[PDB]
């Protein structure tokens, strides 16, 4: 009946599909984490943004879109560019873990429709209404339930 | 440090690369009227998990010894030694 | 020997075909060469490493 | 009868022509270790692509056209740029050995439809079907079959 019991409840002896509307539409929304203010955040190298990218042409997408029979589509000025200043940064960089301790978590979160430094609980539409889930708390059981069993009928 | 699990002569490539290196650091510091009167120098090669199954192996027999007062017998499997690693 | 005769040939360029042209002896396509640096060296420079450290009379 | 156990089979007792069209679809098939995961490529260094090249220029395209008595091709910006890096390092630190063992082994998964770091298991159409291979097993005695006999007859 509150909002934090029912989730220690689900491992030991109820399912999902014996819960209340009122009961699935709390455990949809946010917790009390939401709304108690905290304004930090930290690590700001994101993969949403590209350093190497730039405007239209608006020439060469004239020339690309006549099919031309050329033999490269982008302008490679700029992904050189950032090509030859990664050579002098130094070993400084520890490739691989930005390849893969920071970047195959960005691209899980991206999933789940959460921003890449974002520390805090982030909606996605699930059938007809929407699920906060953060990095922490995934609710993934949730949304095995609201994406199977939801498929033909309606819950709020 | 990663890889020496392989007893390829890449790493031997390697090995003789910076063992004679070492003999230069050593000429250089350790002043080199030291290199030819001591004999044969050999650099220690960084342990790997073939090594180290038998390192941690003996070490079980050395906690036997210093158990002897309390005659408590210790001994692992394979599996153990493993997860320690 | 076969290549030179072709040059000489007096034909437009718009009728020398593939057909035309004799196939390369296979010592001569990149292939070979290609499969004989899979060998040549991986093999052999193996080779050289070995037998080196032992030291033993 | 299973997919391992005849390549051991084929050096020993019974030739290629004695299989089944089963067998040989089998064979051709890639093994187990093709759908096993496993997320790690090294030695981003391919020949595939160049650093060198540029766009289509438009107005050298439309002059190199006319045939213009000219004397020479293309640009030499690029080329000449990547050659005055190179000397500005390469005299710092370099033994090539790369140009010989990175080559001849980027040429050779080529013929074979293997992209350059490709360590898996790659297609190339043999006549009327597909033959997986990769760079450890070439699949070399198959494809001399695949080619020869499979001229006028078909196998699947």
């Amino acid at each position: 009946s509150v909002k934090d019991i029912k989730k220690l409840i689900e491992e030991g002896i109820l399912d999902y599909e014996d819960l209340t509307e009122n009961e699935l539409r709390k455990l949809a929304k946010p917790d009390d984490n939401f709304y108690e203010l905290s304004p930090y955040a930290s690590d700001e190298k994101d993969l949403s943004l590209n350093e190497t990218s730039g405007l239209t042409n608006e020439q060469l997408k004239n020339f690309l879109g006549q099919n031309g029979t050329y033999h490269m589509s982008y302008d490679s000025k700029s992904i050189d560019y950032a090509k030859q200043k990664k050579s002098e940064k130094k070993e400084d960089q520890q490739e691989d873990d930005d390849g893969f301790y920071d970047a195959y978590k960005q691209i899980k979160n991206s999933y789940d429709g959460i921003p890449n430094n974002f520390n805090h609980e982030a909606p996605q539409l699930i059938g007809n209404n929407y699920v906060f889930t953060s990095i922490y708390d995934t609710k993934e059981n949730l949304i095995k339930f609201l994406k199977k069993n939801s498929e033909y009928d309606l819950y709020d | 440090f990663d890889a020496d699990n392989s007893g390829t002569p890449e790493y031997k490539r390697v090995m003789e690369d910076v063992r004679l290196s070492l003999i230069k650091k050593c000429k250089k510091v350790f002043k080199p009227e030291f290199v030819n009167r001591i004999d044969k120098i050999g650099v220690f090669e960084p342990l790997n998990k073939k090594n180290l199954h038998k390192i941690v192996a003996l070490r079980f027999k050395k906690l036997e010894k210093r158990l002897e007062e309390k005659n408590i017998q210790v001994s692992v499997s394979e599996k153990a030694i493993d997860y320690i690693i | 020997e076969p290549y030179l005769k072709i040059g000489r040939s007096h034909t437009l360029y718009t009728h020398i075909t593939p057909d035309a042209v004799p196939q390369l002896p296979k010592e001569c396509t990149l292939k070979h060469l290609s499969s004989y640096m899979e060998e040549k060296l991986k093999s052999m420079e193996s080779k050289k490493n070995i037998e080196s450290g032992k030291y033993e009379f």
